[PDB]
């Protein structure tokens, strides 16, 4: 679905795709990072 | 019917928490009724509209 | 090479007088006042 | 109590002098003077520099971070009371806050 | 009423929503306007314009 | 009823300019009252001499502003900061002149300490106003630090 | 070495039994015995610093000068790294004037006081502020030097913990305490805990 989605949407638009699968796997959430006292974004939002 | 808003002495603040807005009656959205005889201003879960 | 250059720059002269006239005006604005005291009277003698 | 801290600050800075010389046995004495004709630099860099942080005696540490503050002070929380001084309440620790009341 | 007007515009309560009201006989010579009154008063008075 | 406004100026020029100039600005507003006179200080070498001489022979007249300007003959090795400094030690303002470093240009160090030149961030300002009217996008940043 | 000690009327206004910290044996365990010559000062300003360390460093050669004052002015510490970077004399600060931090300070500098950061204050009130229940409360800050390190470091604490702390207001209180702008925006503190930050008189 997403596929032809972005098909589409170049098709009308003019730009080319590099279409990459994320690393991690998880969606993408808010954590506060290990050993430390901030916080940062992983998952899929992460590369974002 | 509604008060006009007037500049207090000469110079002071601006008002930047007054805004107007419009809407448009329609079945289960927006409900326009009359003045409740009792306590003649609004019902307490309603807002006066001209 | 695009460069910069400020129009006035080293006009001591220009900016001597303007900078007198400037605190001229905010002295008269001051001095009308209803709280006013003088600078202190040397560096030595007081800590205030 | 202020002989505490002078005697901890007369220790900080023997122990200083004592590590700059164990290094190597420079030790420059001062400059020619604080004003006059003088404007030439003196110190090679600042003499004694680099070895007055990261310094311990005997005991508790205290080393002053590159800002200039400490990595470990003494801060306590006082209030006032109805005598109209501060007297104490709890105090700061190695990471903990143990107040009194 | 022109002595406490004054003295309550250097404080907050003469903005744009601060809706005072005052009788007749608080401006009861019509054109006599103080420097002091704000500019969005309202009193209720006895009709000297028709009548 | 009589003020001073004295100055930390370059050559003796200078001096004989701010004095005309403080006193044709005597000639604007001078009913009565005010009277404005007027002090006179050159640069010096090295710090703690100037220092000292600032203190003297400007507050032993009770100044309510200083000026201070650029040396003329040598490099930025003469910054005015003693000056600044022993000033703002009473929070008597002081105006800069010709100085543009970036480093008065923050109120935690110096708190009373107001130029009237831009000191160089307008130049940044002016490299985006005019990249606009020349229509580019795409940039690069590469500075010293 | 010759350190200097120079302290002046303060609780510890023995002066004469003063001389004791380092004055006897102690612990002449290290190397290099210093001589330790002490001092008394009244009143503090700009010219009297300078001219009394200076004529310091023309007499007996000090390596290095301890300070610590009695007065409440802020500028004094600004004089004291003046002083020290143009003289390469250690000095550092530990009671007074010359111990609260309020700037960082140049990289020649060699002055540093017996103090702690605005950082680990807003931290330990914070952990003060938890302990009690109390996890509702507005900031009020004047336009003092530091403040919006002060304001940023405690927003950005409010927004990476899981309490549920709710800041009511940030006021940036500003120009002359009599106004009308003052009081309009000091009425709006409906919350029950307060976290000024300002000078003394301020």
């Amino acid at each position: 679905f997403c596929i032809d989605l972005l098909i589409k949407l170049a098709r009308t638009m003019n730009f080319t795709y590099e279409v990459h699968l994320v690393a991690d796997g998880k969606f993408g959430t808010q954590e506060r990072v290990n050993n430390s006292n901030k916080k940062e974004w992983n998952g899929m939002m992460g590369e974002l | 019917a509604v008060w006009p808003r007037y500049k207090s002495f000469s110079d002071c603040e601006p008002d930047d928490n007054h805004l107007s807005i419009v809407t448009l009656e329609e079945a289960p959205f927006v409900i326009v009724e009359d003045i409740d005889p009792l306590t003649e201003t609004c019902v307490r879960n309603t807002v006066p509209c001209r | 090479i695009l460069g910069l250059q400020l129009i006035n720059g080293k006009n001591e002269s220009a900016h001597i007088s303007d900078a007198v006239g400037v605190v001229a005006q905010a002295v008269h604005e001051l001095l009308e006042k209803e709280n006013i005291t003088d600078p202190p009277r040397g560096c030595v003698g007081n800590t205030n | 109590s202020l002989e505490a801290r002078v005697r901890d600050g007369i220790g900080i800075l023997t122990t200083a002098a004592s590590s700059m010389l164990e290094k190597f046995s420079y030790i420059p004495e001062a400059k020619a003077s604080c004003y006059g004709q003088m404007e030439r630099p003196e110190v090679p860099m600042h003499t004694l520099h680099p070895f007055m942080v990261n310094v311990t005696w005997d005991g508790k540490d205290l080393s002053f971070t590159e800002e200039g503050y400490q990595v470990h002070p003494r801060l306590v929380v006082i209030v006032l009371n109805k005598d109209r001084e501060w007297e104490k309440v709890g105090k700061w620790e190695n990471h903990t806050l143990s107040l009194r009341h | 009423a022109v002595l406490i007007l004054s003295e309550a515009r250097s404080l907050g309560l003469t903005g744009y929503d601060f809706f005072w009201i005052v009788p007749s006989l608080v401006s009861g010579n019509t054109e006599l306007i103080p420097k002091e009154f704000p500019s969005g008063l309202i009193s209720v008075s006895y009709d000297d314009w028709d009548y | 009823k009589i003020v001073n406004i004295g100055a930390v100026l370059s050559t003796r020029k200078h001096e004989q300019m701010f004095r005309e100039a403080v006193n044709q600005a005597n000639k604007r507003h001078g009913s009565w009252k005010i009277q404005l006179n007027a002090t006179s200080v050159t640069h010096k070498p090295n710090a703690i001499q100037m220092a000292l001489s600032v203190c003297e022979d400007l507050i032993s007249s009770q100044v309510y502003a200083i000026l201070v300007s650029h040396p003329p003959t040598p490099n930025d090795h003469f910054t005015p900061t003693p000056v600044s400094y022993t000033a703002g030690f009473y929070r008597i303002p002081v105006l800069g002149l010709t100085t543009r470093m970036s480093i008065y240009s923050d109120k935690s160090i110096h708190l009373s300490f107001l130029r009237t030149v831009p000191p160089y961030s307008h130049q940044s300002s002016v490299w985006f106003e005019m990249m606009r009217v020349y229509s580019w996008n795409h940039i690069i940043l590469l500075v010293s630090d | 070495l010759n350190i200097a000690v120079m302290l002046g009327h303060s609780h510890d206004v023995t002066e004469r039994e003063l001389r004791t910290l380092w004055g006897p044996e102690q612990a002449a365990g290290l190397p290099l015995d210093v001589n330790v010559v002490a001092l008394l000062m009244n009143r503090t300003d700009p010219k009297s610093l300078i001219t009394h360390v200076c004529d310091l460093m023309s007499g007996a050669r000090i390596h290095g000068l301890v300070f610590g004052d009695d007065t409440d002015q802020e500028a004094v510490a600004q004089m004291l790294d003046f002083i020290s970077s143009h003289t390469f004399v250690p000095i550092l600060g530990i009671h007074g004037g010359a111990s609260m931090i309020m700037a960082d300070k140049d990289p020649t500098s060699t002055f540093f006081q017996f103090g702690a950061s605005i950082q680990q204050q807003a931290t330990v009130m914070l952990k003060i502020m938890q302990d009690y229940d109390w996890h509702v409360f507005s900031l009020v800050t004047t336009i003092f030097p530091g403040y919006r390190e002060f304001i940023s470091f405690v927003k950005t604490t409010v927004d990476n913990s899981f309490v549920g702390w709710d800041m009511q207001n940030v006021i940036t209180l500003d120009t002359s305490f009599e106004d009308a702008k003052t009081q309009v925006q000091l009425k709006k503190i409906h919350s029950s805990v307060i976290l000024l930050y300002c000078s003394k008189d301020e």
